[PDB]
RNA sequence: UGACAGACUGAGAGCUCUUUCUUGAUUCUAUGGGUGGUGGUGCAUGGCCGUUCUUAGUUGGUGGAGCGAUUUGUCUGGUUAAUUCCGUUAACGAACGAGACCUCAGCCUGCUAACUAGCUAUGCGGAGCCAUCCCUCCGCAGCUAGCUUCUUAGAGGGACUAUGGCCGUUUAGGCCACGGAAGUUUGAGGCAAUAACAGGUCUGUCAUGCCCUUAGAUGUUCUGGGCCGCACGCGCGCUACACUGAUGUAUUCAACGAGUAUAUAGCCUUGGCCGACAGGCCCGGGUAAUCUUGGGAAAUUUCAUCGUGAUGGGGAUAGAUCAUUGCAAUUGUUGGUCUUCAACGAGGAAUGCCUAGUAAGCGCGAGUCAUCAGCUCGCGUUGACUACGUCCCUGCCCUUUGUACACACCG
């Protein structure tokens, strides 16, 4: 994966202020709602939030819901603020 | 001063509806509004047939699916505050209410 | 008056009757169509287009609001697309648009408000008693 | 093929048994009196038991019958 | 260019009325869609 | 209105003897009508009562109403 | 603005988005059904389940996070759409909620016929007037064979059974195969409404005693 | 990590190179494990469907018989669409299936209403007329209705074999006759049991075990071809072999349904103009009983023209051209125009469906759809011959019977 810090802050308060996040699997959007993003790299770094069990991930459907744990409010916590 | 005020109102179910719409007629009938309904409009049938099978053998066997919707209208000659003085209790189920005001 | 009467001899009438009853423009090329895409032939008819025209006058005199497409609609039939199931192919829409020109030109009949042709008070007059003249 | 089935002649045996002075021969009288005096969920079920207690009150009217108990 | 919503099918679309399901995810989810079949 | 053409004849026929019924019956005597309709019924009974008949809808595996697909065993 | 019968289609398609998205969310609180309530100034889901203070959370904060994902994938007005998460008055008759008690029965390692009557025998104490599962896959054999298991009345034709079978269909993911698992669960007639339908089965007649005076 | 100039490659893919800027710990490498697969196995499975099976059949609890598998209940007869009932009765009492239930259609001058539906009457307005008024057809609006027949859809009612007759253990019922809209359960469907089949589908699924593949990929994307290639066989259909017809005028009547912000009018498309046609340009209407469309459908109906002729039946085959959809029409998308005028003389052995608004004839709508409907699913229009039976053939259900069969006579 190749991406920004930019992307990965913009990414970052954005579950930080909400908490929920909210994929599809239709590829090559270049915008995902309510963020900025080819929904790729949400996909993919929630995926990794996933493997190292941030955030749980309930994919009903091809619509990849991502819920933050605790565990990861911490990590995001001592990321930006 | 007493203005024409126009309530579409349509749903899935047959008893639902009608509870609905007496529901507002009484109402207007108790605060002696000039009513008009409610008058009944053609129910709507969306329909699909389908091939009931899930890979395309045996007997060619289709299935029908309707939805009806039906479609009811009441004019009411009042003013839009005694018509949120009224149109406030219970809706029941189902059912759903646009009202619009008209010329 | 016209609907006391038989719809031909009305329309056997009526034909003669704006030959006659003076005359008017027609267009140059009134003797080679077919007057319909799924027709075969151009009308065995010589006096074809009058024809038309008195059997458009009283369309228009029995109903308002008729249109260019609508006098396609109504003239339109079936169509036999070879091998193919046979349709329903509208009618060619130019041939009855220059009868509807000669009618305006006439006064028989003249465009509506809310769109489509309306009869003319005169022209009403003339198809009623030209039907008058009928056995 | 217009057999009666189980449930219609068991319901005609036990009203006609539990009511016996409250019903007539008229058919039309019977279907109200079986509106009043039980509940049911189908006018055609209701009439197919009336048109059948009907003829087992014109049997009874004259001669005796099978099981019912009448006093 | 057009998929079911649910199970991202492109054959035997259901396309009318805006489904956008395929004939079999709609069989599966057709009496909660509200496809009530009287007949 | 509706229908077909020889519907519409059918259907002209009905509606002109039961206008004729039921203006005799309630303008001119209920008796006076009484030979009207031992004159109609007579000579038929379908001028006067509807016909039940519809066209019934048609069932999947063959187009037609009672008719069905050709059948091949090879 | 958007016509009526495509107005009621995409309804009906949020209901079924939702009664699904809502197993795999709340597959682990014994989930039965949702209802949508439109009223003024407020859109209303109603989460109805077996279990309640684990599906809010500690201290409604898990109903808080599945308003704000519902909010933000339907594109909802803030404050738009609020959920309550009510209980099912009774346990035995929802049969969503029965077939997932006996796939995580059956998926720990509970044996089969255990499994299948702890649902069977809690459905008949709990007021149903019949219940049947089928159990379909490799059961200890690799050759398929289904078994059902019975108690009480059941119908299977007809009309009324939309109004009195309550029957769910599961899938679970047992190593080497997949378990299919049938429930189906007769209600019983409460005319209240409460608990059971409220109009007795067609076949049913009630004989009133003659009243002396 | 991305890239400018050129080769390469079609490629304005920086893949690969000459050229060194750019970005900065996001990686690359290697060790496991993942992930993905319209990959395999439907014979490892779920699920759903089809079929056995459109018939009427199936199973416990207690009791009887038997060492036993099993049997009884579930039946000798009568009746039935029916394991539907009467009844007989080592059976008694119960569960599914059948029936009941649901939907559409048929009836109501009875009820609730309805200017998004619609008569009716009056007022004017047009046209004809013993004309001056009237009488007839028309259009417009209403504090016209002690309007709702027509239209819509709600609640109900109605039909139960009720009455009568004959047959019947005068039981279950059956046949007949008035009455009624309805007397095959009124018609048509929906749902539909136990046990199965090694029935179909891993090519519907982030349904799925196992196995194969995991970068030089069966992954994914792009360009093009392919599924459409034709000695030939088979299957469902379309068009015809004409005159009970073809072509050309005129005449006039449905129902189902269908119509995404579709962006700068945009799916259905009205009206006006341009156009021989195809089709274009303009101002519009409708998220719909409002606009399309009160759907002006054909067949059929009259008037001629053809006059038994492979003819003007028939319209395959091909040439030439235009237009629309599409980023793209070639292996002709489709629709026109003009031309070519092919086989087909009522069809061999055999075989399919069908019992009343039914077959057959006719068109329309919908799915598919950027465009393509000879199909499939629905709708209406015209509308009959024969039959009301039988076990002869092909089968299904039950009983007795015989079996050396049980993957069960395809033994
Ligand atoms: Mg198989
Ligand atoms: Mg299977
Ligand atoms: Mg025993
Ligand atoms: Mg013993
Ligand atoms: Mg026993
Ligand atoms: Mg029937
Ligand atoms: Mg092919
Ligand atoms: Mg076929
Ligand atoms: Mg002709
Ligand atoms: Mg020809
Ligand atoms: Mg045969
Ligand atoms: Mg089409
Ligand atoms: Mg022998
Ligand atoms: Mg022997
Ligand atoms: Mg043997
Ligand atoms: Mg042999
Ligand atoms: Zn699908």
């Amino acid at each position: 994966m190749i991406i920004s810090k930019k992307n990965r802050n913009e990414i970052c308060k954005y579950l930080f202020q909400e908490g929920v996040l909210y994929a599809k699997k239709d590829y090559n959007l270049a915008k995902h709602p309510q963020i900025d993003v080819p929904n790729l790299q949400v996909i993919k770094l929630m995926q990794s939030f996933k493997s190292k069990e941030y955030v749980r991930e309930t994919f009903s459907w091809q619509h990849y819901y991502w819920y933050l744990t605790n565990d990861g409010i911490e990590f995001l916590r001592n990321f930006l603020n | 001063v007493q203005h024409r005020i126009r309530i579409t109102l349509s749903s899935k179910s047959v008893k639902n509806l009608e509870k609905v719409c007496s529901d507002l007629v009484k109402g207007a009938k108790e605060k002696q509004l000039k009513v008009k309904g409610p008058v009944r409009m053609p129910t709507k049938v969306l329909n699909i047939t389908t091939r009931k099978s899930p890979c395309g053998e045996g007997t060619n066997t289709w299935d029908r699916f309707e939805m009806r919707v039906h479609k009811r209208v009441i004019d009411l000659v009042s003013s839009p505050d005694v018509v949120k003085q009224i149109t406030s209790i219970t809706i029941e189920p189902g059912v759903e209410v646009e009202v619009t005001i008209s010329d | 008056t016209v609907k006391d009467v038989n719809p031909h001899e009305f329309v056997k009438a009526y034909s003669a009757h704006l030959k006659r009853s003076g005359k008017m423009e027609l267009p140059e090329w009134v003797d080679i169509v077919k007057t319909a895409r799924f027709k075969e032939l151009p009308p065995s008819d010589a006096d074809w287009y009058y024809i038309r025209a008195a059997s458009m006058a009283r369309k228009i005199y029995l109903r308002q609001g008729i249109g260019i497409g609508g006098f396609q609609k109504i003239y339109g039939g079936r169509q036999r697309n070879g091998s193919r199931p046979p349709h329903f192919c509208k009618s060619s829409g130019a041939v009855s648009r220059n009868i509807l020109q000669e009618l305006q030109k006439m006064g028989i009949i003249d465009v509506d408000p809310k769109g489509g042709r309306l009869i003319t008070s005169q022209g009403r007059r003339d198809l009623d008693q030209v039907a008058g003249t009928v056995p | 093929g217009r057999v009666r089935t189980k449930t219609v002649k068991k319901t005609s045996r036990q009203v006609i048994e539990k009511y016996y002075s409250r019903m007539t021969l008229d058919f039309h009288t019977n279907k109200k009196v079986l509106e009043e005096v039980s509940i049911l969920q189908s006018k055609r079920l209701r009439n197919k038991v009336a048109g059948f207690t009907t003829h087992l009150m014109r049997r009874i009217q004259r001669g005796p019958v099978r099981g019912i108990s009448l006093k | 260019s057009r998929v079911c919503r649910v199970c991202g099918n492109s054959h035997g679309l259901i396309r009318k009325y805006g489904l956008m399901c395929c004939r079999q995810c709609f069989r599966s989810n057709a009496k909660d869609i509200g496809f009530i079949k009287y007949r | 209105r509706g229908g077909g053409k020889t519907s519409q004849i059918y259907s002209i026929r009905q509606a002109i003897a039961k206008s004729l019924v039921a203006y005799y019956q309630k303008y001119v005597d209920e008796a006076a009508k009484k030979e009207v309709k031992e004159i109609f019924a007579r000579y038929d009974r379908t001028l006067l009562v509807a016909d039940p008949r519809r066209c019934e809808p048609k069932k999947f595996g063959g187009r037609g109403a009672r008719a069905r697909f050709q059948k091949s065993y090879r | 603005q958007i016509s009526k019968k495509k107005k009621f289609v995409s309804d009906g398609v949020f209901y079924a988005e939702l009664n699904e998205m809502l197993t795999r969310e709340l597959a682990e609180d014994g989930y039965s059904g949702v209802e949508v309530r439109v009223t003024p100034m407020r859109t209303e889901i109603i989460i109805r389940a077996t279990r309640t203070q684990n599906v809010l959370g500690e201290k409604g904060r898990r109903i808080r996070e599945l308003t704000s994902v519902v909010q933000k994938r339907f594109n909802f007005l803030e404050n738009g759409v609020e959920l309550y998460a009510e209980k099912v008055v009774n346990r035995g008759l929802c049969a969503i909620a029965q077939a997932e008690s006996l796939r995580y029965k059956l998926l720990g390692g509970l044996a089969v016929r255990r499994a299948c009557y702890g649902v069977l025998r809690f459905v008949m104490e709990s007021g149903a007037k019949g219940c049947e599962v089928i159990v379909s896959g490799k059961l200890r054999a690799q050759r398929a064979k289904s078994m059902k298991f019975k108690d009480g009345y059941m119908i299977s034709s007809g009309q009324p059974v939309n109004e009195y079978i309550d029957a769910a269909v599961r899938h679970v993911l047992l190593r080497q195969g997949v378990l299919g698992i049938k429930v189906k669960i007769m209600l019983d007639w409460d005319p209240k409404g409460k608990l059971g339908p409220t109009t007795p089965l067609p076949d049913l007649v009630t004989i009133h005693p003659p009243k002396e005076e």
